[PDB]
């Protein structure tokens, strides 16, 4: 590659990265932050825990 | 597609036969990994 700084757009050395996840093969083991809330007690709620 | 293992340990004081007694085995780890297992081995610690 001939990359210099006075090379304008379309010949900048860019950094590109692919992600892959797979579907339905395996129990999974990497997935998002579930967002959490705080504790009540006394009160009549519904609870997820 | 999960390979649970259980464990206990427990002293004996009897020599060889297996104990008259009741003890629970309380779960040890549970892994998800998928594995059509079908045989197995053993491992042994031989002196060299
Ligand atoms: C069980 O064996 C078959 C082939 O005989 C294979 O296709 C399948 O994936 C195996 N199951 C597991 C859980 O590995």
């Amino acid at each position: 590659y001939g990359f210099q700084p006075t090379n304008g757009v379309g010949y900048q050395p860019y950094r590109v990265v692919v992600l892959s996840f797979e579907l339905l093969h395996a129990p999974a083991t990497v997935c998002g932050p579930k967002k959490s809330t705080n504790l009540v007690k006394n009160k009549c709620v519904n609870f997820n825990f | 597609g999960y390979f649970k293992i259980y464990s206990k340990h427990t002293p004996i004081n009897l020599v060889r036969d297996l104990p008259q007694g009741f003890s629970a085995l309380e779960p040890l780890v549970d892994l998800p990994i998928g594995i059509n297992i079908t045989r197995f081995q053993t491992l042994l610690a031989l002196h060299r």
